[PDB]
């Protein structure tokens, strides 16, 4: 029975090696999910920021009209 | 007493979750910058339209 406390051995490992794929897999998975979400973010805020600028252009311009 | 395991598991193609997690970090910082910025911007539009009725 030297052998089978081997083979038992193995099986623990080849478990660990599933585990730490389905970890890993997780991680990636909830990463991806965030990359997307702050990519929609970051171009949400973006358009705001855009528009601000325009906007602000716009104020400037006419206050410097009315100088 | 199995930490080794976790360790070599968290060591074994690091390339993906490197590249996700310095990613993430960059939208993060980008993310507040914008927010930033567009506070600016909305403390300069508030500056000019008062400008714009006072005078
Ligand atoms: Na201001």
């Amino acid at each position: 029975q030297e052998r089978i406390k081997a083979e038992r051995k193995r099986l623990r490992n080849r478990i660990a090696a599933s585990k730490c794929r389905k970890r890993k897999l997780e991680r990636i998975s909830r990463l991806e999910e965030k990359v997307k979400t702050l990519k929609s973010q970051n171009t949400e805020l973006a358009s705001t920021a855009s528009l601000l600028r325009e906007q602000v252009a716009q104020l400037k311009q006419k206050v410097l009209s009315h100088v | 007493r199995n930490k080794l395991a976790a360790a070599k598991c968290r060591n074994r193609r690091r390339e993906l979750t490197d590249r996700l997690q310095a990613e993430t970090d960059q939208l993060e910082e980008e993310k507040a910058e914008l927010e930033s910025e567009i506070a600016e911007l909305q403390k300069e539009k508030e500056r000019l339209e008062f400008v714009l009725v006072a005078h």
